[PDB]
């Protein structure tokens, strides 16, 4: 209330009204989660092949809201819907709901447990098997990790409720991903190995990804026993012609279910989407209307009406869908503060590549710095830096690879044969060099030979899996130093998120020492405080509901101290805070 | 056994009710109207739940149905009604 | 000239029987009968789902020998696809707005259509790099109307449920706030 939430500006709270629930015409139905449970993974595989629709994946709670609301959406609003999005959408075949930007973000900025946001999530969605998406060899964290954190990692998120496991590297490595789908196989759920689509299959003029190279890895990937076959298109790049012939010739090479994940940056989403379904795809990756288009993915709804008459339907309740895309319009009016820019079918992703989460943040970071008007100039360096790279593929965190090099080069005037020249004596930002001596893999091709000696000059670079190189750990010693840190004995969970994630999850365990959990207020309250004379109920418990009521806000003291008049439960409560903007000792 | 116990009253002798119950060792319920909300026993006990939405506050605490039906969803085991309103009810 | 059919209802639904095929067949025939030089199919409200903009196209391209031009909004989302499904059954022109100006209740865009149909067995006739080029001062142009946008525009498939037109969409929620119904919109769509 006084200080305002940070990294947003401070407005008034404005007046919302209660989101409209859904009318939901039910049909109970068995899912692909009650195959899972009852017979396994093969009998779900077996099923998606037996299904002559086009089954759909909901990217609303992970990647619809990670690419337009900048994953800064919360439990909340998450949990108001997910029992209606579990009754009235049996059809879905998941629901990615986990993994990518959400497990740092939730405990970085929401405060809230990615964990908790899990088991809640499952406990109100039974019968929706759940995705994540897992990063390869750095699971959710972006520095490279042991085989054991992995494995860990996968045996947790499998307990805990994680059904789906969409594995990627961010060079398209096998040893990267090999290890994680063994893992996720033990663990009895699916493993989705998954190829990041780059460049353009049906141009000649870029022979590095053509159809064979997708081919052959598709190969290697059926070899590992991989579940199902996933198609990872990350900046929308993959056009409809492209989408046909590489589902067709992904169709007749493997007997994998295939799985396609794409956006809708150029506004071609939904035509790819129907070109690779007349090619046979089996899974699109979809999100509701309200929360679609732009860098996000396709509407759901706007797919069931794109197929409704074709030779393939898709298998949605379309009336159950659009009555909870009421509920998604309404909750994403709290999120205007963290909305990005005015939306568009943007086709110059084609040249640059940007995915649309890296887009946008590297578009705030380049605001941040004074250089950001010239944010085209940015873009074209972004296309040339990926060109001088070698084409490697664009996707975090080798995505904020390219976009840190490039704004390092247009930030202090380089050109490319001007930073071969003068790349003996420069010092390039710790990404790059981190990349080049292969901390994030080996790239198809391998580094430019010359640029990469000019890049990293003395440390030594690996051509070896960076997990065997990785300082091992053992949990024993870093679980008693975890209960030393915060106080109490911690789960399996949290000592895997203080692995990966070490000062996060400590200022998180602080945060959560201060202020409680946050995560149970409303996102209006949650963003912008409390209002004069304004009543809220704060459900803590089931059974302990808080009245706090807002009376007065005190003038600052010489201290800069204000005393807030609350009415906590019926009783007066003053409770004083400092205000930052207020100086202190005058 | 009883471990979880409702008062179907409200005010001093709902107090007096969680006070013995806590003496004994069980788990409380409270049932508040709207009207009510701002009431001590409503925060005296381990769960509250409103009841009676949308009659009058003395009706609302009249309320057979909405009250057993707190009592059964909550996992209450046992109700005690105080006086005044319902001790002395037969429905 | 160019004669004009305002397509409404759904051709491939048997459950509205006004307005199928042999309606918009025999319009045709009969704007074929006046002078006119090009039929035109407008889609005021983005009704034409794909599967029916490639039934209705190719019902109309064997009744009448006039080019077919083709109208539509995205609203639904699907104007796109819509457009590639009339490609395939032989439209001739259609409606295209600039990158920056589409999505929402505008068309579909110029140079997204063109990407839509590369590589396939007709190509749209633009020049692509030209259309993005001016594309970019369309969005710097557009900052300039920031108290007329429509708001947060999202894919609206409830636009087959109430039919009405982007144009009509605007001005009638206008006019809700304005007498005090704008909360009750929905129930305004709903009747
Ligand atoms: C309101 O209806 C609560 C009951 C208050 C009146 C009743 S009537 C009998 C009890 N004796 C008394 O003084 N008050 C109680
Ligand atoms: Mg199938
Ligand atoms: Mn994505
Ligand atoms: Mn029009």
């Amino acid at each position: 209330t006084v200080n305002g939430f940070p990294g947003i500006e401070n407005t008034e709270k404005r007046h919302f009204e209660e989101p409209r629930q859904p009318l939901l015409n039910l049909e109970k139905k068995k899912t692909a989660k009650n195959i899972l449970d009852e017979q396994g993974a093969d009998a779900v595989v077996d099923y998606v092949k037996n299904t002559k629709e086009v089954l759909l994946t909901d990217t609303t709670l992970r990647d619809a809201h990670q690419s337009l609301l900048a994953t800064r959406l919360r439990l909340q609003d998450m949990k108001g819907i997910a029992q209606a999005i579990d009754q009235g959408l049996p059809e879905l075949f998941s629901a990615e709901m986990w993994g990518g930007a959400t497990f740092d973000v939730a405990y970085r900025f929401l405060n809230e447990s990615p964990w908790y946001r899990l088991r809640k999530l499952r406990k109100l969605m039974p019968n929706t098997m759940f995705q994540m998406l897992f990063r390869g060899s750095n699971a959710v964290g972006y520095q490279n990790y042991p085989d054991n954190v992995i494995e860990e990692f996968i045996r947790v998120a499998a307990h805990e409720g994680i059904d789906v496991f969409r594995i990627f590297d961010s060079l398209n490595w096998l040893p990267q991903m090999e290890k994680s789908i063994q893992a996720v196989r033990d663990n009895g759920k699916i493993a989705e190995a998954t190829i990041c689509y780059t460049g353009d299959i049906l141009d000649p003029s870029r022979p590095k990804y053509n159809i064979q190279y997708y081919k052959d890895l598709a190969k290697e990937l059926e070899a590992t026993g991989a579940h199902i076959l996933a198609v990872k298109d990350m900046a929308g790049l993959l056009k409809p012609q492209a989408a046909y012939r590489l589902i067709s010739e992904l169709k007749d090479t493997v007997d994998l279910p295939i799985h396609l994940h794409t956006h809708d940056t150029s506004g071609n989403g939904i035509i790819t989407y129907s070109g690779a379904t007349q090619a046979g795809v089996d899974i699109i990756d979809v999100a509701t209307a309200s929360l679609a288009g732009g860098t996000s993915q396709p509407s759901m709804q706007s797919i069931y009406y794109a197929l409704e008459h074709g030779p393939r339907h898709a298998s949605i309740n379309v009336k159950n869908a659009e009555q909870i895309d009421h509920y998604w319009e309404d909750v994403r009016k709290y999120y205007a503060p963290f909305e990005a820019g005015i939306t568009s079918p943007q086709t110059e992703v084609y040249m640059h590549e940007m995915p649309g989460g890296q887009y946008t943040n590297l578009k705030s970071q380049a605001a941040a710095v004074g250089l950001g008007h010239r944010f085209d100039e940015i873009k074209q360096m972004y296309r040339k830096v990926n060109m001088m790279f070698g084409d490697i593929i664009k996707v975090t965190p080798s995505s904020k690879v390219v976009g840190d090099m490039a704004l390092f080069m247009i930030q202090n005037d380089l050109t490319e044969e001007d930073v071969y020249a003068r790349g003996n004596e420069l010092n390039f930002p710790e990404s790059v060099v981190s990349f080049f001596r292969g901390d994030l893999g080996q790239p198809v091709g391998g580094f430019p030979e010359k640029l990469q000696k000019i890049i990293v000059k003395d440390k030594a670079v690996i051509t070896d899996r960076p997990g065997l190189h990785a300082e091992k750990v053992d949990f024993e010693t870093v679980k008693a130093d975890l209960e030393q840190k915060i106080g109490y004995e911690p789960g399996d969970h949290e000592v895997i998120s203080y692995i990966m994630y070490p000062q996060v999850f400590l200022d998180y365990q602080k945060m959560q020492r201060e202020f409680g959990a946050v995560t149970l207020l409303d996102t209006p309250t949650f963003l912008h405080g409390m209002r004069l004379n304004e009543k809220i109920e704060v459900q803590i418990e089931k059974g302990k509901t808080l009245s706090i009521r807002l009376d007065e806000i005190g003038e600052p003291d010489l201290a800069g101290n204000r005393v807030l008049f609350f009415n906590l439960n019926g009783q007066r409560r003053e409770v004083v805070i400092n205000d930052q903007s207020v100086q202190a000792q005058v | 056994h009883m471990k979880k116990l409702l008062v179907a009253n409200r005010g001093e002798i709902a107090v007096r009710v969680f006070r013995a119950c806590n003496e004994l060792g069980l788990s409380t319920v409270a049932v508040y109207a709207r009207e009510d909300e701002y009431s001590v026993h409503r925060f005296k006990a381990d769960e509250s739940y409103l009841i009676g939405q949308g009659k009058k506050p003395i009706d609302a605490y009249l309320d057979i149905d909405d009250i057993i039906r707190v009592a059964l969803e909550s996992g209450a085991d046992a109700i005690h009604p105080g006086y005044g309103l319902l001790s002395e009810n037969l429905e």
